[PDB]
RNA sequence: UGGAGAGUCUGAUCCUGGCUCAGGGUGAACGCUGGCGGCGUGCCUAAGACAUGCAAGUCGUGCGGGCCGCGGGGUUUUACUCCGUGGUCAGCGGCGGACGGGUGAGUAACGCGUGGGUGACCUACCCGGAAGAGGGGGACAACCCGGGGAAACUCGGGCUAAUCCCCCAUGUGGACCCGCCCCUUGGGGUGUGUCCAAAGGGCUUUGCCCGCUUCCGGAUGGGCCCGCGUCCCAUCAGCUAGUUGGUGGGGUAAUGGCCCACCAAGGCGACGACGGGUAGCCGGUCUGAGAGGAUGGCCGGCCACAGGGGCACUGAGACACGGGCCCCACUCCUACGGGAGGCAGCAGUUAGGAAUCUUCCGCAAUGGGCGCAAGCCUGACGGAGCGACGCCGCUUGGAGGAAGAAGCCCUUCGGGGUGUAAACUCCUGAACCCGGGACGAAACCCCCGACGAGGGGACUGACGGUACCGGGGUAAUAGCGCCGGCCAACUCCGUGCCAGCAGCCGCGGUAAUACGGAGGGCGCGAGCGUUACCCGGAUUCACUGGGCGUAAAGGGCGUGUAGGCGGCCUGGGGCGUCCCAUGUGAAAGA
């Protein structure tokens, strides 16, 4: 009995926690990203998307997303926001899109 | 990592080995992608060795690695002399 | 080579999708006769083109849906309705030998 | 391990005399001589007419006795003259005439059939300079079949070699008599055999 | 290069027709018998339940400590404290536990086979190429402190390191929206904008090794999709609601009703839908003249499962045999509150069964995991053990020996048989004794040379003192079946439709070659018979290769649907068909 691959359980639970929290302000960031950009102010839906993005592409960078799947999130949040930008425009920051 | 190693396929108490590339993962005598020569350690016979180095030379090109043994028996091919 | 197949459209009532009818010749592997089998095709028609009648080749494509695995590439012979009659009747057929 | 009891009774058996026992079944004690009929309280019986099996089987026997190998050696051996290109009735009894056990009785080194197996299988008789101790091992053309110097002084082997003096050897075989050497040149043609055998016989018997 | 038949229905005959036998095969079992060795093989039933042991770890060259001990220091002494070192334990972190090994349950299915698509994709480690690593910040274990519980364990507080985590920078480059160009499904390039990099350790410490980051390519492994092939029942004929398609979205490495909303009403079936039964599939194997039939053990490839069912987490990779959560059945601990389990891993037990092995040796070889290395782990593996389970090789003597002993058997009472067989003469020398005594093993490493080529040197066995060689040397296991025909081998006595034989036809009701024993004979021989099962004979499901007047078999007749089939001449096409080239047809087998 008493075998030590139980320290790879007790790792697994902490990169279960780690996952699971970048994850969850992926989400909440590109839902509040998205409503402001549905709400037509233009500079703060960029200002956040932005950092949608950074945290994007930051995930990828370890185990969570590292695959393409960081660039399918970052592909649909820039088209629903210039999408739904798409109401008296006025792309004002320009920062994230481009021109 | 693909690599070089050998394979049994003698009796009990008669080894003779298949130099060959193959997956590590797969088993020692399993599936293989290309036999590249065989040995014969009891010496049984004038010719117990044979390799075809252009081809072991060719694996070592992408990335094969090859086992102690395997090394040890390629370079009495003379797949490493250089001169 | 993707695999291409040369059929007859049976079925217009779909959205953007014709069944194609697809014989097939080769000999009996034991009593040798040539026997002639047949299936049918779920093709994909993005642009509604192919109508009811027309003869169309078909091609090997990406999933478009379940059952949906062929793209229609071109129009061979357009609008023989006689094809279409021979299916009509041995489906119609199948009302009787039931009770 | 093959047959082992009394012999001339299978002289009599097949109506033919056969030489298993080596000298005696010349000298006119074989029982060949005023004994040809099978042994038996049945023997001196009128016998009823073979049936078509019992030609073939017969006949088989007739030859595998001769020998002397158990029937297992003795259909593998078919088996394979079967499959090899030729004649499948000489093949067969090539490969029979190279069984060493054989070849030490055919180069005259030993008397009869069984001494030239126990001749072997005791380590006495070399093939190529290395001892051979398998009656069965097959002789290929070309090989010397000699005998050890270990028992070069033995005198049953200067007992049957002094006998051998000007007598021939086969036309397939040559053998030198003061060093105790023998070769084994070619396989035996149909005709370099006398067998009172029919081959057909013994094929026809194996198609069933 | 290959093809045998026979018995049986009649008083006799021919034909039809079933049954039966000779042959080969087996993961076999049973009876009697049983000497040696080599190579194979060994739970086909309960995917029933399992005691015990072992079967996946490693790295101190990623980091900080606990305990026990030694030595050297700051001090006059003490207390306290600094540094080095040895053992040991876990902890944090990295890589591996997705390979390897087992099983045949479930699956009739893109599960498998085979040939392709992926412009719809992933791939740790390895190899090639380009480039880069600057600064700062933080937490959790260990440990210390407290509490709860019988236990499994668990809760709270505090300190701390890192190749753990985070921010900023640098932008070789890559990611994303949009435009443009070329390609043509999401392929490649380009522009603007936005976003994204990193870690150190080690020494022979000025340089090199083990590593880290982004990107491109190779190699290997894999996901998904497609044509085709894939058992029986029609006494299963109709099936289908995410079911068929569409638009948009979710999810994934990636297409897709994979999921979701909404819209349309479609999709499948006699070319076998739906249902039911059965079953992993193949390479191959057995058989056969062949076509074919049968089968899928061992070995190799794919798949599926890990007590039953469901589910996700972690990761390049799993929905994970020896990882986690939950429900259920069972077994154990229980302080009745609650816990611990999971041999279809190697042996081994039990149950079932006609039946299937050792709780063995070993890391020496090969292969795999980790490591700079040394080395560690490996019931993968290599070997041994047991079992005539199969295959093969080998012995139980060789030669001389009476017109022929004893005994037994038959007899025309003359004699015949066992039979050169034995006795006995001579030679050899299975076992066994004695000595020598392996190949399988050369690298990793060390040294020279630059840690390269190359050269040089050194350690390293389970089997096993086995194999083998040399010497010595004893005549030294034979069994089983059958003898009425097929089918090879016959007489006597015993029994009287009894006792019994029997694969089929049949024997026995007073002379039985068929019962039972003896003598003798035939067939094989460390085996011989038997039962079951497969193919064969069987042209008896007839493609090769059959039939239906009377033998089994023309539908009671018509109409006509589907389908099958199609007169003569010319021409286009070239689907069937034929020919060449090529790719494929893994290895083993044959
Ligand atoms: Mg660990
Ligand atoms: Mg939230
Ligand atoms: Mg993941
Ligand atoms: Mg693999
Ligand atoms: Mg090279
Ligand atoms: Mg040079
Ligand atoms: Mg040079
Ligand atoms: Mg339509
Ligand atoms: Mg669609
Ligand atoms: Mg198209
Ligand atoms: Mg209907
Ligand atoms: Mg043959
Ligand atoms: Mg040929
Ligand atoms: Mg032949
Ligand atoms: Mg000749
Ligand atoms: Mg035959
Ligand atoms: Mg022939
Ligand atoms: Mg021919
Ligand atoms: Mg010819
Ligand atoms: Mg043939
Ligand atoms: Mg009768
Ligand atoms: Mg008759
Ligand atoms: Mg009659
Ligand atoms: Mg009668
Ligand atoms: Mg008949
Ligand atoms: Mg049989
Ligand atoms: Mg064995
Ligand atoms: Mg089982
Ligand atoms: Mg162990
Ligand atoms: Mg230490
Ligand atoms: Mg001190
Ligand atoms: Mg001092
Ligand atoms: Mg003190
Ligand atoms: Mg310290
Ligand atoms: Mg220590
Ligand atoms: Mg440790
Ligand atoms: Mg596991
Ligand atoms: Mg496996
Ligand atoms: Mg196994
Ligand atoms: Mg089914
Ligand atoms: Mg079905
Ligand atoms: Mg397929
Ligand atoms: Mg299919
Ligand atoms: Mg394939
Ligand atoms: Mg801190
Ligand atoms: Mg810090
Ligand atoms: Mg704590
Ligand atoms: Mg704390
Ligand atoms: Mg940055
Ligand atoms: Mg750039
Ligand atoms: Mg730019
Ligand atoms: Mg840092
Ligand atoms: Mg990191
Ligand atoms: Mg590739
Ligand atoms: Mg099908
Ligand atoms: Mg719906
Ligand atoms: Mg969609
Ligand atoms: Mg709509
Ligand atoms: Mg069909
Ligand atoms: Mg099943
Ligand atoms: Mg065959
Ligand atoms: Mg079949
Ligand atoms: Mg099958
Ligand atoms: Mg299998
Ligand atoms: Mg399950
Ligand atoms: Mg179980
Ligand atoms: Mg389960
Ligand atoms: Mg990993
Ligand atoms: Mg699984
Ligand atoms: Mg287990
Ligand atoms: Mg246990
Ligand atoms: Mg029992
Ligand atoms: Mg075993
Ligand atoms: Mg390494
Ligand atoms: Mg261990
Ligand atoms: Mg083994
Ligand atoms: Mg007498
Ligand atoms: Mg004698
Ligand atoms: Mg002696
Ligand atoms: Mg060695
Ligand atoms: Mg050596
Ligand atoms: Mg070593
Ligand atoms: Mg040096
Ligand atoms: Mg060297
Ligand atoms: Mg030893
Ligand atoms: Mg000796
Ligand atoms: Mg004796
Ligand atoms: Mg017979
Ligand atoms: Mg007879
Ligand atoms: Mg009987
Ligand atoms: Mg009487
Ligand atoms: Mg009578
Ligand atoms: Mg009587
Ligand atoms: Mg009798
Ligand atoms: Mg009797
Ligand atoms: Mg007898
Ligand atoms: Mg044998
Ligand atoms: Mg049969
Ligand atoms: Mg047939
Ligand atoms: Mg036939
Ligand atoms: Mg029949
Ligand atoms: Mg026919
Ligand atoms: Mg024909
Ligand atoms: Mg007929
Ligand atoms: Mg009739
Ligand atoms: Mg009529
Ligand atoms: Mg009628
Ligand atoms: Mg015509
Ligand atoms: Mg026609
Ligand atoms: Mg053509
Ligand atoms: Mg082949
Ligand atoms: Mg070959
Ligand atoms: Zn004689």
């Amino acid at each position: 009995r008493n075998l030590s691959a139980l320290k790879r359980h007790r790792q697994s639970l902490k990169r279960r926690l780690r996952n699971k929290a970048k994850k969850s302000a992926i989400k909440t960031l590109s839902k509040k990203a998205i409503q402001l950009a549905q709400e037509g102010k233009a500079e703060e839906a960029l200002k956040i998307m932005r950092k949608a993005e950074s945290l994007i592409d930051k995930a990828a960078k370890g185990s969570t997303l590292h695959k393409n799947a960081a660039a399918r999130r970052k592909s649909r949040l820039m088209r629903k926001v210039r999408q739904l930008l798409e109401a008296a425009g006025a792309p004002l920051i320009g920062g994230g899109l481009s021109a | 990592m693909v690599k070089i190693r050998l394979a049994r396929f003698g009796s009990k108490h008669n080894p003779h080995y298949r130099i060959v590339v193959t997956d590590a993962r797969r088993k020692r005598d399993g599936k293989y992608i290309e036999k590249i020569g065989y040995y014969d350690p009891r010496k049984t016979t004038p010719d117990w060795l044979k390799v075809d180095v252009e081809r072991a030379r060719y694996w070592l090109s992408v990335g094969a690695q090859p086992t102690d043994t395997a090394r040890r028996l390629l370079r009495q091919a003379g797949v490493f002399r250089q001169e | 080579p993707k695999k291409v197949l040369t059929g007859v459209v049976v079925s217009d009532k779909m959205q953007k999708t014709v069944t194609v009818l697809v014989e097939r010749q080769f000999p009996h592997p034991l009593y040798g006769k040539v026997i002639k089998r047949s299936k049918k095709y779920l093709a994909h028609d993005p642009e509604e083109k192919y109508k009811l009648g027309d003869v169309v080749e078909i091609i090997e494509s990406r999933p478009i849906s379940k059952r949906k695995r062929f793209r229609v590439l071109r129009l061979v012979e357009s609008g023989r309705m006689d094809l279409v009659e021979k299916y009509l009747i041995r489906r119609q057929n199948y009302e009787s030998l039931s009770k | 391990g093959r047959y082992i009891g009394p012999v001339c009774r299978l002289c009599r058996r097949e109506g033919v005399k056969l030489y298993l026992k080596g000298e005696r079944c010349y000298s006119p004690k074989c029982a060949m001589e005023r004994r040809p009929y099978p042994p038996g309280q049945h023997g001196q019986k009128r016998a009823r007419r073979p049936s078509d099996y019992a030609v073939r089987l017969r006949e088989k026997q007739k030859l595998r006795r001769i020998y002397g190998i158990s029937e297992r050696q003795f259909r593998n051996l078919f088996e394979e003259a079967s499959k090899k290109k030729g004649v499948t009735g000489s093949v067969f009894l090539g490969l029979l005439e190279s069984r060493l056990d054989n070849v030490v009785y055919r180069l005259g080194f030993a008397v009869s059939r069984r001494q030239a197996r126990q001749l072997v299988r005791h380590g006495h008789i070399t093939v190529n300079g290395r001892r051979v101790d398998l009656p069965s091992y097959r002789v290929r053309p070309g090989d010397e079949i000699a005998v050890a110097e270990k028992s070069r002084n033995l005198e049953l082997i200067r007992q049957n070699l002094e006998a051998m003096k000007g007598r021939k050897v086969g036309p397939w075989l040559s053998l030198d008599v003061e060093g105790m050497k023998g070769k084994f040149l070619r396989l035996p043609d149909r005709e370099d055999l006398a067998l009172p055998v029919n081959e057909q016989l013994v094929i026809e018997f194996y198609s069933r």
